């Protein structure tokens, strides 16, 4: 496996893990007491 | 309402841990798929010499 | 007398024969369609090897 595909797999897992945090914290901020 | 929101929190946390257990694994591996897979430096070649004694 | 490197560099520099008595390459013959070759070793993985037909 060339590390260009490993590079795209690395940033892809970074963005997919890093976007869902914000919608988790938005649901948990809007519809919860604290 | 409480069951719906609680199930949503649980499933979303499971998908979070499946992603963030994978981003680390994929970030460490440039020196293994670039080259062969061998122990790297001066100090980690005693430890490998001792856990190969215990193991047989 | 020993093993001198630069005299072997002088052999490699001016080459006219295959009449020498040490082995440098060797090639095994394979079955017809062979797919995923590798040439490892006892200390690692030697990386100077390429296939033919």
């Amino acid at each position: 496996i060339s590390d260009e595909q490993l590079n795209s797999l690395a940033i892809t897992f970074g963005i997919v893990m890093m976007t869902l945090i914000v919608i988790y914290h938005a649901v948990d901020s809007t519809m919860s007491p604290k | 309402r409480s069951c719906v929101l609680s199930v949503f929190q649980t499933i979303l946390k499971l998908v979070i841990f499946v992603a963030i257990f994978g981003a680390a694994i994929s970030s460490r591996l440039f020196a293994v798929i670039k080259f062969e897979s061998i122990i790297h430096e001066f100090d980690p070649w005693f430890n490998y010499r001792a856990t190969k004694y215990l193991v047989n | 007398k020993g093993f001198s490197r630069l005299e072997l560099m002088k052999q490699i520099q001016t080459q006219n024969m295959r009449q020498t008595h040490f082995v440098t390459v060797l090639d095994m013959l394979l079955p017809e369609g062979a797919t995923d070759h590798y040439f490892t070793d006892l200390v690692g993985l030697v990386s100077t090897s390429h296939a033919e037909r």
